[PDB]
């Protein structure tokens, strides 16, 4: 093992959004709110 | 009229999106916009005055701004992109109609059908209702390679027509979790509870990032293989909500434009399956879709009478997220009886 010092951790153990965006039209493919990932 | 156009999807998501949340607050909402679009588009088709206007703006479509046929050619055109395989990108999207057999329909109607929305058609035998089901929860469980297989729960003896609409998306991430970086960790639900996941982990990585000090959020962009991406928005805890107030495109656009490629020491998404299925009647109403839904029905471009109307609007979609990438599927279903 090792330690080290980090600028930027990112930790998705929360609630999030996914967005899922098409370049040219902006449609929505897709889009999710996960407020329990065990539901 | 191509940023009307665009102006018009992400409202109608995030309008629809608002009005899910409402209905089922701390709840998970997984669904697509654009698979609920294209089956009120397809079915637009047939519509007349009032009930075809109402369909369109409940859209987010300003006609005074864009035409059908520009609305519909721009289904067109996106819907001729969503069927493709390649480098371990997979897109398909289908739309169908089941229609009562022996019911003739008008011809411009199937002609618009094909041609704008690459529609299938087949003749089904609504009074075997055990068999229809199967019937159409067979085309969308193949559509979606299997992930779907119980859209359609009732189906109704007295049923004219169901219009279908399937999209399914499976991706490999091109910067794949190592499993052996994948532990059982904490998923805060709120201040009092957590839940114990399979949380996968990356370690000293480059992505999209930018944190916005002002929602209180970060937001990093997820690439898969085939030039797809997500963008996934973490919320600092307890801020969801304001997140979600400002939900709109312009907000959409400056995350993308405040996105850099930024060193991440560890990043941390949990491994997880869900999914959510709905009835769409109330919220398509409250989005101002109602005629359609009546009596007042005017679907008069279908079978040539108004004689059918919309029953139920039902929407599933799934969600999968795994070390290797990432797998969706939604389906959508409008069941239509005789009136």
């Amino acid at each position: 093992i090792t330690a080290v010092e980090t600028r930027t951790i990112v930790r998705f153990n929360r609630p999030f959004l996914m967005i899922i965006v098409d370049h040219f039209t902006w449609s929505i493919f897709f889009m999710s709110k996960v407020t329990n990932p065990k539901q | 009229v191509d940023r009307g156009l665009a102006s018009a999807n992400v409202d109608f998501a995030f309008s629809l999106y608002k009005q899910l949340v409402l209905k089922a607050p701390d709840k998970n909402v997984i669904f697509s916009p654009l698979s609920i679009s294209t089956a009120l588009a397809f079915l637009s088709l047939g519509a007349h005055n009032t009930t075809l206007t109402e369909i369109l703006k409940g859209l987010k479509f300003n006609l005074t701004e864009t035409s059908e046929a520009e609305i519909h050619q721009s289904f067109q055109h996106l819907l001729r992109t969503l069927n493709q395989s390649s480098d371990e990108l997979q897109l398909s999207m289908g739309n169908a109609m089941f229609v009562k057999e022996q019911l003739s329909l008008l011809d411009r109607f199937t002609e618009d059908a094909k041609r704008l929305y690459g529609s299938e058609a087949f003749a089904t035998d609504f009074q075997d209702s055990a068999a229809a089901k199967k019937l159409i929860n067979d085309y969308v469980k193949n559509g979606t390679r299997g992930k779907i297989t119980d859209l359609i729960k009732d189906l109704d003896s007295q049923t004219m027509m169901v219009l279908v609409n399937y999209i399914f998306f499976k991706a490999k991430f091109e910067m794949p979790f190592d499993p052996q970086d994948t532990h059982q960790s904490r998923f805060y639900l709120s201040k009092k509870k957590y839940v114990m996941v399979p949380m996968m982990s990356l370690h000293h990585l480059t992505i999209p990032y930018f944190r916005d000090e002002e929602l209180s959020c970060t937001v990093v962009q997820l690439n898969y293989t085939g030039n797809a991406s997500a963008l996934f928005i973490l919320p600092d805890q307890d801020k969801m909500e304001e997140v979600e107030a400002m939900l709109s495109q312009e907000t959409l656009s400056r995350f993308f434009d405040s996105l850099e490629f930024r060193e991440i020491g560890e990043l941390y998404l949990p491994k997880f399956s869900i999914s959510r299925d709905y009835n769409l009647n109330d919220i398509l109403l409250q989005l101002g879709i109602e005629e359609a839904f009546t009596s007042k029905a005017d679907l008069s471009g279908i079978t040539g009478a108004r004689n059918l109307a919309v029953s139920q609007v039902v929407h599933k979609a799934v969600l999968d997220v795994f070390e290797e990438g990432t797998e969706r599927s939604a389906a959508t279903a409008l069941k239509g009886p005789r009136q």
